[PDB]
């Protein structure tokens, strides 16, 4: 829904989003990441700090 | 505009937040968010 | 093979050895999916 | 040994000054 959230905070918006391109790498910094593709459901969250 | 006056007493909005208090700077981390409030709804 | 594995590597010396738990803690943030596409409850959620 | 040299060779690409974790489906121990 064009929605921006950066660590966890909805900072700006765009309108929607029907396909997102993109080309991310770390390089030669040898650093591993993850992409996740999710949906939303209710949950009970334990959280701290 | 971004005029920010720590350690003494002021009248602030921050974000949409208004009310009067001490703004000081900490040494805490916190990784997510922009601001935390109170049970009361406070800054 | 079927999953990832870590090692640190220093270089300021290169030097290669095993991260498998207290530091394993900190950079592991790969997980198998459950069915139902769920988290698993031992993740560490770290980013 | 035959694990301590890959990850040798692998970790070549690293620049002069670093410490890194290197996370991928590497040579494993066991099966
Ligand atoms: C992304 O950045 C975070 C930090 O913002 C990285 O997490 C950090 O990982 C290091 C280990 O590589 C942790 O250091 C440890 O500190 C304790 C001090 O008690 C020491 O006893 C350990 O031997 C080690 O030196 C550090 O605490 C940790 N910081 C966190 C979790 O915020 C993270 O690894 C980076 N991302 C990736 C993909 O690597
Ligand atoms: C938010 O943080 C930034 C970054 O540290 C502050 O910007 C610096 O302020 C000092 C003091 O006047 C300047 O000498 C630096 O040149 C500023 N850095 C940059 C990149 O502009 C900023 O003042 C802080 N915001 C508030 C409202 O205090
Ligand atoms: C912040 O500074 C105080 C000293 O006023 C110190 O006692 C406290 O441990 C420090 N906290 C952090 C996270 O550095």
């Amino acid at each position: 829904w064009g929605h921006f959230y950066i660590n966890g905070y909805n900072f700006f918006s765009t309108f929607p989003i029907d396909c997102i391109s993109f080309n991310l790498t770390t390089g030669a910094s040898g650093a591993f990441w993850t992409i996740a593709y999710t949906s939303y459901t209710e949950a009970l969250v334990q959280v701290e700090n | 505009l971004s005029v920010l006056h720590l350690d003494s007493c002021t009248d602030y909005n921050i974000y949409g937040r208004t009310g009067v208090g001490v703004i000081r700077q900490t040494n805490s981390t916190l990784l997510s968010g922009l601001y935390y409030t109170s049970l009361s709804g406070d800054l | 093979v079927y999953d990832v594995t870590y090692y640190r590597v220093n270089n300021k010396n290169t030097i290669v050895s095993n991260c498998t738990d207290q530091c394993a803690s900190y950079v592991d943030n790969v997980f198998t999916t459950q069915p139902g596409g769920l988290i698993p409850s031992d993740f560490s959620f770290n980013n | 040994n035959l694990i301590e040299n890959f990850l040798l060779n692998y970790s070549i690409r690293l620049p002069p000054n670093s410490d890194v974790v290197l996370g991928d489906y590497f040579p494993t121990v066991q099966p």
